[PDB]
């Protein structure tokens, strides 16, 4: 289990580790989450009470360094930044435990959301799609645009996901127009998993990484991104069983752990319906289709 | 975007554009069978390809046999349109080939923007006008052309005649939708209107009658006075 230290908790922020959050008030004694579990990517990630514009945040694992939050006066936000002398470092996490300062990671035992979110989520990837190479933690925010989205303006601030376009010579085979645009399998198999990604797991892995920034930040090029990796499936009428098989279970945690009342802004009808009734998997999806028809009937 | 009564004269500016109609490519006849089923059997068919400033034609005639063994042909004709339209722009010469392409229905917008993704720079647009150009096969020598096809076949026509030599693009186009237009509504009427008066002949290398303009001006009257009248047998008034 590992700690993420606060030096200080200046402004009133709500606070959200993963799937949970807290508010801290302005100057409270707030320093910091323990009980973090290895073996995971995390999250942590703001939102002022004061302007509840930008939410933001950062992604790291605890096994790649000690990495703790101070806030910055000038730039007026909460830093992660990696504290590099550990003897330092496991002081400073004792004196705020002893003094119980800190907030305690709330996992339930029986609860493996979190694992269910992040199976696929390697922070190497992570750090590729966000590029900010000396640190070993990757900051997003709400109004970071995709590196499609800008060729539809800041390129170091870009979230590069694996551009996806149905309508490109990249997806469309000289003379198989019609074949490749109404069945896309060519563009899964070949060109993006084969070609692109090298295997499910990679993809999987950033559909999920799209779907969870949509969520905590409200990232509009993040659900676009999660949407379009769901419907290039979905629109392939060859598809390897485990694939369809595994991402019927990464859809039914997202739809789960989606909030009610934000169904209307992260989900896409269009997708949807297609998807689940229309699309050459729409009788491979049962456990998705369960809970979306349960939870969001109005959508369909 | 899409082209409408607002932006109708860009159809005579100098920039190339072409319609493109794919409603007679795919026909049928529905009849029964011998167990009393219903079945259909497919006659040759035409995409009608027009550049509105110049009246030429690309008449890209489909013959039966490209239907043989294929599944959902409604579909299918869509793209089967989209290939010919595409093949023909590559065979143009650059400084023919169009800036812009106008599908007269909007399910083609889709097939042909991907068989044109090699031409970035022609801009494929839908309209809201609901052009008569499904009434093609309503011209006498248009049809007689795509029925008598043993093959695939592309045929070349000025659809507006010599009448440039008299009258603008504007006015020859408008002269056509009204033909087409009454040909639509009453094709048994419009019919009997253009050759009434044995005396006015369509030229050999003509499709229409070789009228005066005075007489242009009597028979545009009297394709008005068929599409009203139709109008009210039609809805009663
Ligand atoms: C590099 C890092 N600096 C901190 C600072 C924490 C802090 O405010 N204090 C007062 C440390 C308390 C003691 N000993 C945490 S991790």
């Amino acid at each position: 289990m590992n700690t993420v230290p606060f030096t200080s908790a200046p402004i009133e922020v709500t606070i959200g580790i993963d799937q949970y959050s807290f508010n801290v008030k302005e100057n409270q004694p707030f320093h910091g989450i323990k009980d973090i579990p290895i073996g995971h990517v995390h999250v942590i990630h703001f939102q002022h009470a004061d302007n509840s514009s930008m939410r933001y945040g950062y992604w790291f694992d605890c096994r790649m360094g000690n990495f703790y939050i101070q806030y910055d006066p000038k730039d007026g936000l909460y830093k992660m930044m990696e504290e590099r002398d550990g003897a330092k470092f496991e002081n400073i996490v004792h004196n705020f435990k002893e003094r119980q300062m800190m907030v305690s990671y709330p996992k339930i035992d029986e609860d493996d959301t979190w694992y269910n979110l992040t199976e696929f989520v390697q922070m190497d990837k992570i750090r590729k799609i966000v590029r900010k190479d000396e640190n070993q933690f990757s900051y997003v925010d709400s109004s970071m645009t995709t590196v499609q989205e800008n060729e539809l303006s800041d390129p170091a601030h870009s979230l590069n996901y694996t551009v996806i376009n149905f309508k490109s010579r990249e997806a469309i085979r000289p003379g198989h127009e019609m074949e490749d645009f109404l069945d896309k399998s060519y563009y899964l198999n070949t060109v993006m998993l084969q070609g692109i990604f090298k295997n499910s797991s990679n993809y999987f892995g950033e559909l999920q990484f799209a779907f969870l920034n949509a969520m905590f930040f409200g990232n509009y090029g993040s659900s676009l991104q999660w949407h379009a990796m769901i419907e290039l499936i979905c629109s392939s009428a060859t598809v390897p069983k485990h694939m369809l098989d595994k991402l019927d279970e990464i859809l039914y945690y997202q739809i789960k752990t989606l909030p009610e009342q934000y169904s209307d802004i992260l989900l896409n009808e269009r997708v949807w319906n297609i998807c689940l009734y229309s699309s050459f998997q729409k009788n491979s999806l049962h456990n998705t289709e369960k809970i979306m028809e349960n939870k969001y009937p109005e959508l369909l | 975007g899409a082209m409408n009564s607002s932006n109708y004269a860009e159809l005579f500016n100098n920039d190339i554009k072409l319609f493109v109609d794919d409603t007679n490519v795919y026909r049928v006849t529905v009849h029964k069978t011998f167990e009393g089923n219903v079945a259909t059997k497919a006659i040759n068919g035409c995409i009608f390809t027009l550049n509105p400033k110049t009246g030429h034609l690309f008449l890209k005639i489909i013959h039966t046999s490209v239907w043989a063994g294929q599944k959902r042909l409604s579909q299918l004709a869509k793209w089967k349109t989209a290939e010919e339209v595409s093949a023909l722009v590559r065979s143009l010469p650059k400084e023919e080939q169009p800036k812009q392409i106008i599908v007269t229905r909007k399910a083609m917008l889709d097939p042909l923007e991907v068989h044109m993704l090699d031409f970035p720079n022609i801009a494929i647009r839908p309209t809201e006008l609901r052009l008569p150009f499904s009434a093609a096969m309503s011209i006498d020598k248009l049809s007689d052309v795509v029925m008598k096809a043993t093959e695939p076949q592309m045929v070349l026509f000025n659809i507006y005649d010599d009448w440039l030599d008299r009258i603008s693009s504007y006015t020859a186009f408008s002269r056509l939708t009204l033909l087409l237009r009454a040909l639509k509504t009453n094709e048994e009427s419009a019919k009997m209107i253009l050759l009434s008066d044995p005396t006015i002949t369509i030229k050999s290398y003509h499709l229409w009658p070789s009228f005066t303009d005075e007489q242009w001006i009597t028979i545009e009257s009297q394709m008005r006075d068929l599409i009203l009248t139709e109008y009210g047998r039609k809805y009663n008034v």
